[PDB]
RNA sequence: GUGAAGAGGGAAACAACCCAGACCGCCAGCUAAGGUCCCAAAGUCAUGGUUAAGUGGGAAACGAUGUGGGAAGGCCCAGAC
RNA sequence: GAUGUCGGCUCAUCACAUCCUGGGGCUGAAGUAGGUCCCAAGGGUAUGGCUGUUCGCCAUUUAAAGUGGUACGCGAGCUGG
RNA sequence: GCUGAAAGCAUCUAAGCACGAAACUUGCCCCGAGAUGAGUUCUCCCUGACCCUUUAAGGGUCCUGAAGGAACGUUGAAGAC
């Protein structure tokens, strides 16, 4: 099934009458407007392109403005595509609200993880540190050996090394839906989701089920 | 006088269409390689591409003898330490039929820049339809 | 081993 | 190079290089391969005549 | 199953059969007599 | 050889249509069809069918013997048919036929429901007996084997789904 | 005997193996070992056989109704197996 | 006219003659639990006491605490008993 | 295992048909058209004159400067640059 584009508002909790505190992530899901419908005949695959939010008119380029004008919708902050499931039909200009998740139970949330910059092997790959004392010379958090000897004579591809950590697309699966509030355009899911406050999120019905 | 040399700017190339239905893989490939290189022409020059354009149709119906449908294995390494991958002839035909013919012909063409240029003149199709009617290919029973 | 018995008590060449 | 060109031109006339050379020998034709390759490219009519002579000798 | 290099009939009910490219001994009377060359 | 040389007498009321290698036998019980090996030459003469080797094939006679045996069974199938009987033993082992699905209780924690093929029909005279009817000899044998597979006769007491004629060899429990 | 103190062709590559001993030049011809479907020069040559294992294209004692050929012999229309 | 040694630490990678988990045949296999052979390399596969030790013995775990190759892997990565 | 000859019987196999494992190909997650075989879809922008020579995917002059980009500035839960 199709999903919706939302925004990470932050985390809080929901106290139940039983006395259980549920950690929840608040996702603001405003109306998603269909901008284009892909069909097998013209594009070779079935999908819908949606936009959400608003954008300053002075920031919309003429190429982008023309695209929105054909659909007849106001400009949003971006464009996202969702693959259709054959039994699903949508029209250009249609608005989809958070009511889609009324009876979904479990969702998969995709977002961009927080960026950690250049990370070492201890942090990036959970490498063990060498001895802090007992003679160690300038080698407390260094990687150690990176290969064997002459037989290979090289380092193998995929060797875990220091480098950029974070700032990448991540999907968390099978998150329980706690509350769907159409009036407030809100979706509450149990647990933490990737990204910082204010980041764009992609919510879809759970695939594993 | 000096021996004649073909000029890459004045070479005349023709278009042909071949049907691969029920033809032995290897024996078909040798003929394709000959004509792609241009060994069938009196103007053959080893350093000039003097061959012809060949369209191969029905690549999925090519034949092999013996038990090679289930026993011929295609190997490739991805570059990562383990990375040794294998695929049988039947599996290749199911996933990407064109590859089978392309792989065979490539192994029979000269290696190097000129050989790669010769390979570009081969157009392999899994089905019975091609879109090169404008080039007016001539039927070649080979 | 090749180079044993000590060299520079460990630093090799020394002098410097 | 000359041999390869003669082979191609002969097969266009319906005979292999090996048989073509044998036929010329049996017909006492002493043209060498350098000249044969030149004729094969520049004078295709004359090359056809050579092939016919070779075929007649082999018969 | 007895996997051996030398497979042979062990009783009168033992039969030698070649399934695929493997010589096998199948016995109706005794299950202990079942053998495969390998 | 000997099997192939014997002709198959097609009885009255059975129509044999030979189209190339594809031969169809239609009778009162049903209609069966199959395509024969290229090395087999089948000729319909009078009320009999003659099977011979086709020139240019090494196996030849071997294939003809197979085709003859198969053809014979098809004729028998479309007239009288075939019957396979299975008996349940073990205390608590019961079977029931609901339409085309056979429900078996073989002492498992879950129910076993076996779906029957298109041409096979089953009946349970008692709770411990299953009789299969059909026109195809191969199919009826396959179904019987599938039912038997669920609980194969054990070697200590004989409990399980067994063929009616099958004799089950039993052994003693070690010693003392 | 060759290398050492010898080049050239073959053996994928490969002093010492096979063929063969480089005075210089030639866009001429014939051959040796080894080869002639394509990479890659020359037979998708001819006739008669064998193999189904990719054997060919690595390995023994031993095991086997694989299959081709040959000379015997018990046995068999008193109907054999 | 230099290829630095044993053990430890860090970091590994492959083979399968498989230690655990998966599939199966025979059993002198009632069940539970075993013996033995076949298939299978996806993942997984202890912490301490003593000794420089590898190893080994011992204590207590674990589904299991596999066997080998990699300059007896790894000092222009560490230590230096 | 089913049916089934060669080999009147047997026989899972030779023709034909069915089951069968964490291995294999998928299904799940991430990268990915420099995939030079450089793909597809949607939208936006530019609608002027003259000369010269070796006469052609030719050179030059004047007018024109679009869509968009970059630069600069205030910066970021983005970042060594
Ligand atoms: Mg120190
Ligand atoms: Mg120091
Ligand atoms: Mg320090
Ligand atoms: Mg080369
Ligand atoms: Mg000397
Ligand atoms: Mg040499
Ligand atoms: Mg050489
Ligand atoms: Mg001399
Ligand atoms: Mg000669
Ligand atoms: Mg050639
Ligand atoms: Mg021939
Ligand atoms: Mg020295
Ligand atoms: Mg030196
Ligand atoms: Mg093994
Ligand atoms: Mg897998
Ligand atoms: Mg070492
Ligand atoms: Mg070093
Ligand atoms: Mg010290
Ligand atoms: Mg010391
Ligand atoms: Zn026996």
């Amino acid at each position: 099934m199709i999903g919706l584009v939302g925004k990470k508002v932050g985390m809080t909790r929901i106290f139940t009458e039983d006395g259980v505190s549920i950690p929840v992530t608040v996702i603001e899901v405003e109306a998603n407007r269909v901008t284009q419908v892909k069909d097998l005949a013209n594009d070779g695959y079935r999908a819908i392109q949606v936009t959400t939010g608003a954008k300053k008119a002075n920031r919309v380029t003429k190429p982008e403005a023309g695209h929105f004008a054909k659909a007849g919708v106001e400009a949003g902050r971006g464009l996202w595509e969702f693959r259709l499931a054959e039994g699903e039909e949508f029209t250009v200009g249609q608005s989809i609200s958070v009511e889609l998740f009324a009876d979904v139970k479990k969702v998969d949330v995709t977002g961009t993880s927080k960026g950690k910059g250049f990370a070492g092997t201890v942090k990036r790959w959970n490498f063990r540190t060498q001895d802090a004392t007992h003679g160690n010379s300038l080698s407390h958090r260094v990687p150690g050996s990176i290969g064997q000897n002459q037989t290979p004579g090289k380092v193998f591809k995929g060797k875990k090394m220091a480098g950029q950590m974070g700032n990448e697309r991540v999907t968390v699966q099978s998150l329980d839906v706690v509350r769907v509030d159409a009036e407030r355009n809100l979706l509450l899911v149990k647990g933490a989701v990737p990204g910082a406050t204010g980041s764009d999120l992609i919510v879809k019905p759970a695939v594993k089920a | 006088m000096k021996t004649f040399t073909a000029k890459p700017e004045t070479v005349k190339r023709d278009w042909y269409v071949v049907d691969a239905t029920g033809k032995t893989l290897g024996r078909l490939a040798t003929e394709l390689a000959r004509r792609l290189r241009g060994k069938h022409k009196a103007e053959y020059t080893p350093h000039v591409d003097t061959g012809d354009y060949i369209i191969v149709l029905n690549a999925d119906k090519v034949a092999v003898t013996g038990n090679k449908r289930t026993d011929k294995v295609y190997y490739h390494h991805t570059g990562h330490i383990g990375g040794i991958k294998q695929a049988t002839f039947e599996e290749m035909i199911a996933r990407r039929p064109e590859r089978v013919i392309e792989i065979a012909v490539k192994g029979m063409l000269p290696k190097g820049p000129l050989g790669r240029a010769m390979f570009r003149k081969l157009k392999v199709y899994a089905g019975n339809e091609h879109n090169h009617a404008a080039q007016q290919p001539q039927v070649l029973d080979i | 081993x090749v180079a044993a018995x000590x060299y520079x008590v460990x630093v090799x060449i020394x002098x410097x | 190079l000359w041999i390869a060109r003669i082979n191609a031109a002969a097969r266009q006339n319906g005979i292999s290089y090996s048989k073509f050379i044998n036929g010329l020998k049996k017909a006492s034709v002493e043209i060498d391969r350098k000249i044969l390759a030149d004729i094969a490219v520049f004078d295709k009519v004359a090359f056809t005549a050579l092939v016919e002579k070779a075929k007649a000798a082999l018969a | 199953m007895k996997v051996r290099a030398s497979v042979k009939k062990l009783c009168r009910n033992c039969k030698i059969v070649k399934r695929d490219g493997v010589i096998r001994v199948i016995c109706s009377a005794e299950p202990k007599h079942k053998q495969r060359q390998g | 050889s000997r099997v192939a040389k014997a002709p198959v007498v097609v009885p009255a009321g059975v129509d044999v249509k030979i189209n190339g290698q594809v031969i169809t036998i239609k009778g009162k019980n049903g209609e069966l069809t199959r395509t024969l090996n290229d090395a087999v030459e089948v000729k319909h003469a009078d009320n009999t069918l003659t099977f011979g080797p086709r020139d240019g094939y090494a196996d030849g006679w071997a294939q003809a013997g197979t085709a003859r045996a198969l053809l014979n069974s098809m004729v028998i199938g479309v007239t009288e048919g075939f019957t396979k009987k299975l008996q349940l033993v073990g205390v608590g082992y019961r079977a029931a036929v609901k339409g085309n699905v056979i429900n078996l209780s073989l002492g498992f924690s879950h129910p076993v429901d076996h779906q029957l093929p298109a041409g096979i029909t089953a009946e349970c005279p008692t709770q411990t007996e299953i009789v299969l009817k059909g026109a195809d000899k191969q199919v009826i044998g396959q179904v019987a084997a599938d039912l038997r597979a669920y609980r194969r006769p054990e070697p200590y007491k004989g409990k399980g789904v067994r063929y009616a004629d099958e004799v089950v060899r039993t052994k003693e429990a070690k010693k003392k």
